[PDB]
């Protein structure tokens, strides 16, 4: 009788494939042909933030587009004013093997974590006048790879244990858990409304999650290898994924299919980080070959390079207001690009 | 076992009752969006040195 | 002769300008030991740009053409830059000796601040050996022929008294050479021990590298300093022209330092890009 | 949407000493860019690497137990991996999986024997007995 | 304000200079073979921080990249080890590490453990590794087995390195093991410098 469910699965899969083919009317290339090419994107370094002692794993800006937090495996969070290159804070971490860091939207807290399997939440505003650990979120069984605040009281994390989790900060507990990936979840990205989020894992698939309901709504495949990086398109109706197969791919949520591939014969290294510009006409990818590429995300033609690092580009970030790009690198520098 | 098969068919019933638009419509949407927020993009529209935080106050 | 001297100039200037441009236009190259290499390249650049052209003028016209004041200044600058170059080579040898003989403590012992203090001390010693006694008349001999040369603007010799010859030679060449011999013998010993642990082509490679270093240095500067230590006890052994020729082998040492110390692949990439 | 598929076939029941030819059809990726492996799991045991072939077909490696009996081959034109099994012993009864290496154009091959590796097939059962 | 900002910056950079002094005087080690355990020890006033990554999920290809700049990877193998062929598993892991592009300049201190287990067993090894019937040493049987395993590892090791990293194998008594790690890290740093000066 076990064949009944095998047949149910066969039929459901065939129906999904047929409904997928049905919707493929045109291709992004086609609908875009007339569009003007972006041009040539010549950005320059405007700041070199120096002071980290070892490679930088993660950075996150902060909604004011002036302060940014960076995490280095030298064991430091540094909070920088980017206008003046002055260090606002230097937080020493209990565990040095940090892999992600988040800047809360209100500016009052930062969050970090890594191989310690903990998400630590640090307070930045105290009558005393010193940054202290306000919370430790424990409950994951693999390394923390990414975290993001929904607000001062909630934070969503992703782990090498193949799960994501929503946490209530004041009580230290794990309200919702998101399961369904079969590989390490490497990156998450909050939808600009914070009701959904997408995750990309080492099973070459990306999943869409409802935060309240707590279940998986859609799955996306098409990459050949691990997805290292994921970032929502600014209107929350599509996302982009960078992989070890040396491509980027753009996926639409309501078409339920891959829309675009960004690859070149000469590029044979993996993507480490992705981020859209403010309008989503440029896609910025960091690579293992020490560069960043700037893709015209509507035409799939490479429009620029950022070559200012001597080691792996680990992280990218675009400011909320769209004025600056930050690159972090294994050479232990941050560069601001305009 | 039967449990995993049930779980599987349930996730398929979830990822098969979606309402899908055609890709022409998705491409149109992203095109229109990028085209309507273009003036507000400094990395795409270089901005006067004066009003650029990282070039001059 | 004008052609050959033009070629020595060109080589010195081009090599050292390449080295400085590379070290200053490449983040990967801006290491702690390349501060010492920058010191060396600046000394050699001064030699090539200022010291050698006036020397060539003196050789090819058998007379000085620039009045007495510039004679004093050119003499001082020559001694200063040669001493800075040789002391910087000794410092590079001591840095390698510390990195190998004290592997762990070397990260503490050697910071960029202490590197800069070392470079400043080197150039200060050079100044004190060259510009103070030459511009103060502590080197001039009390012999009739010497006086006759000092009291003619056409004659620009270096006819010193015994004390200054001996002391300046000891401080500028002989102590640096002894220190370089000592350190590079120790470095060779350590390289042989590591080769033994690893495993004779490689021992030969190490010998080739250290032989290039010490042999070029010695072959280019030992004749001059030997002959000028001999010039004081006796005067009629080495004739003028052999003295000058050895002095020019010395100058030529400045064209070889770019090749001896900046061959690494990073330097090669920088050069290929630059040009 | 395309997926990474590794479908094995050819397994069956044979006598000790007989021959089998295992096939693995690949889909979803560019076959030529990837190092390929055969891995197996026996009754009450972990996953054991059996063999691997490089992108072109030049480099080959075997676990000692099979060297001399098993021959791995790749048909890059048809996207197929083959294992020719000769003179089979009753200690070969197992399930056999074709495992792709995680990343292309690479020399290291991590995690292809892990319990939940993603780029593996379902398997094919080989049973050597009488 | 713009004055207090420069003050706080000066203060932070004082603290950072102190931190740098500390950081560059400590040596980090990856032990291999609640997310991460951390051990500290000191030999001859040199400080070491060895990290044991238990608490991860046995797909290593992502988190191993955190260790691209340690002084050394310590790799422990249980040589003698429903019996599964675990020695070929250890060899394949060693080979993946040795050829990973982010670990290429990292040296591996290799500990071959349970040599008494081997001394008892060898009296199981030729079923796998059939070449063990032709190999000769560079009782005699346990010596042969032991050195044959070492040579499999060193064959993988010399096949690809090309100067920038080496393998330091030992047959493994804590005191002596820490002294071994120390002497090997010293050799590693000396060889890095010797190769920078084109003497190796
Ligand atoms: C034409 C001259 C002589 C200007 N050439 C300068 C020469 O290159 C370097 O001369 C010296 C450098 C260092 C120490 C020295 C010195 C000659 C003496 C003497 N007694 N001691």
């Amino acid at each position: 009788e076990l064949d009944q469910l095998r047949q149910e699965a066969e039929q459901l899969k065939n129906q999904i494939r047929d409904a997928r083919k049905a919707c493929a009317d045109a291709t992004l290339s086609q609908i875009t042909n007339n569009i003007d090419p972006v041009g040539r994107i010549q950005m320059r370094t405007r700041r070199t933030l120096r002071g980290h002692l070892a490679k930088i794993y993660a950075m996150h800006w902060g909604t004011d587009s002036r302060l940014l937090v960076s995490a280095s495996q030298d064991g430091k969070l540094i909070i920088w004013d980017s206008y003046t290159t002055n260090k606002v804070h230097a937080i020493p971490l209990r565990s040095s093997w940090v892999m992600t860091c988040a800047y809360a939207p209100s500016g009052n807290y930062v969050a970090c974590g890594g191989l310690d399997n903990i998400c630590s939440i640090y307070n930045l505003k105290t009558r005393e006048g010193n940054v202290r650990v306000s919370r430790e979120l424990a409950g994951h069984t693999g390394y923390l790879s990414c975290c993001r605040f929904l607000d001062d009281n909630q934070i969503v994390t992703s782990s090498g244990d193949t799960t994501c989790a929503l946490w209530d900060i004041e009580t230290g507990q794990q309200t919702t858990t998101f399961t369904g990936h079969t590989g390490d979840v490497m990156s998450l990205s909050l939808a600009p409304d914070t009701r959904l989020f997408v995750s990309g894992a080492c099973d070459a698939s990306a999943k869409l999650w409802d935060v309240r309901e707590g279940m998986c709504r859609q799955t996306f495949t098409g990459h050949e290898s691990d997805i290292n990086a994921i970032c929502f398109f600014p209107n929350g109706n599509a996302f982009a994924t960078g992989s070890d197969d040396a491509t980027c791919r753009l996926f639409d949520l309501r078409a339920d299919q891959e829309l675009m591939t960004y690859s070149h014969d000469n590029i044979i290294c993996g993507i480490t980080s992705v981020s859209f510009s403010k309008s989503g006409r440029l896609l910025l990818a960091g690579y293992d070959d020490f560069n960043c590429n700037v893709w015209d995300a509507l035409k799939a033609d490479r429009a620029g390079v950022l070559a200012g690092h001597d080691n792996r580009v680990s992280c990218l970030g675009v400011t909320d207001d769209g004025m600056a790009v930050a690159t972090g690198s294994w050479d232990s520098f941050l560069k601001i690009w305009n | 076992s039967i449990a995993q098969a049930r779980k599987l068919v349930e996730q398929l019933k979830m990822e098969a009752n979606i309402d899908r638009i055609k890709v022409s419509k998705a491409a149109a949407d992203l095109m229109a969006y990028c085209e309507a927020h273009a003036k507000e993009d400094p990395l795409l529209t270089p901005v006067p040195a004066s009003e650029n935080p990282f070039r001059e106050k | 002769m004008s052609l050959l001297m033009a070629l020595v100039v060109l080589l010195i200037v081009a090599g050292n300008v390449l080295v400085i441009a590379a070290i200053g236009s490449t983040q990967r190259l801006q290491t702690l030991t390349n501060l010492f290499i920058t010191s060396l390249a600046c000394a050699d650049l001064v030699v090539g740009l200022l010291v050698v052209p006036f020397g060539a003028t003196l050789v090819v016209r058998g007379t000085w053409l620039w009045g007495s004041f510039l004679c004093e200044l050119w003499t001082s600058l020559d001694v200063l830059c040669v001493t800075a170059s040789i002391e910087t080579l000794c410092v590079i040898a001591i840095d390698r000796y510390l990195a190998i003989t004290s592997p762990f403590r070397y990260q503490s012992l050697m910071t960029r601040a202490r590197a800069k203090v070392i470079i400043c001390t080197v150039w200060a010693i050079s100044a004190l050996v060259s510009f103070l006694p030459i511009m103060m008349h502590w080197w001039r001999d009390e012999d009739p022929q010497a006086l006759k040369c000092y009291q003619d603007p056409g004659c620009c010799d270096f006819v010193t008294n015994r004390a200054y010859a001996i002391a300046s030679s000891i401080i500028s060449f002989y102590i640096p050479l002894l220190i370089m011999i000592f350190v590079y013998l120790r470095v060779y010993r350590e390289a042989k021990e590591q080769i033994r642990k690893i495993d004779r082509f490689r021992e030969h490679k190490a010998l080739k590298t250290l032989g290039i270093i010490m042999g070029v240095f010695t072959l280019c500067w030992l004749p001059f300093f030997l002959v000028n230590i001999v010039n004081v006890f006796n005067r009629d052994l080495v004739p003028d022209w052999l003295f000058v020729f050895f002095n020019w082998l010395g100058y030529a040492n400045s064209a070889f330092n770019p090749i001896i110390y900046c061959r690494s692949p990073d330097f090669r990439k920088a050069f290929k890009r630059l040009l | 949407a395309a997926q990474v598929q590794l479908q094995e076939s050819g397994g069956g029941l044979v006598q000790p000493g007989g021959s089998l030819r295992l096939s693995c059809a690949a889909s979803g990726f560019t076959f030529s860019n990837y190092k390929m492996n055969w891995v197996r799991q026996a009754p009450g045991k972990g996953l054991e690497w059996v063999s691997d072939i490089s992108q072109s077909g030049a480099s080959i490696s075997y676990t000692g137990s099979v060297k001399g009996r098993f021959t791995i081959s790749r048909d890059n034109a048809k996207n197929t991996l083959y294992l020719q099994m000769n003179s089979l012993k009753p200690e070969d009864t197992a399930v056999y999986y074709c495992a792709r290496c995680p990343a292309p154009f690479t020399r290291d091959c991590f995690d292809v024997t892990s319990t939940t590796y993603a780029y593996r097939g379902q398997g094919t059962q080989v049973t050597v007995s009488s | 304000e713009e004055k207090g900002q420069r003050e706080a910056n000066k203060k932070i950079e004082k603290q950072l200079q102190k931190d740098k002094q500390v950081y560059r005087a400590t040596h980090r080690l990856l032990l291999l073979g609640s997310g991460i355990f951390e051990t500290k020890f000191q030999v001859d006033k040199v400080n070491f921080h060895m990290f044991d990554v238990g608490g991860q999920r046995d797909e290593r290809r992502k988190w191993i990249q955190c260790f691209n700049d340690v002084t050394a990877i310590i790799f422990v193998v249980a040589s003698s080890s429903n019996q599964t062929n675990r020695l070929q598993e250890a060899l394949n892991l060693f080979k993946s590490i040795w050829n990973n592009r982010w670990l290429r300049t990292i040296s591996v201190i290799l500990f071959l453990n349970k040599q008494d287990l081997l001394a008892e067993k060898v009296l199981k090894i030729e079923d796998y590794f059939p070449e063990f019937a032709r190999y000769t040493t560079p009782d005699p049987r346990v010596t042969r087995a032991k050195y044959f395993i070492r040579d499999e590892f060193l064959r993988i090791s010399t096949a690809s390195g090309d100067g920038r990293h080496y393998c330091y194998p030992h047959f493994t008594v804590d005191t002596e093991n820490i002294r071994r790690v120390f002497n090997d890290c010293r050799d590693i740093i000396q060889r890095m410098h010797l190769r920078q000066y084109e003497l190796l």
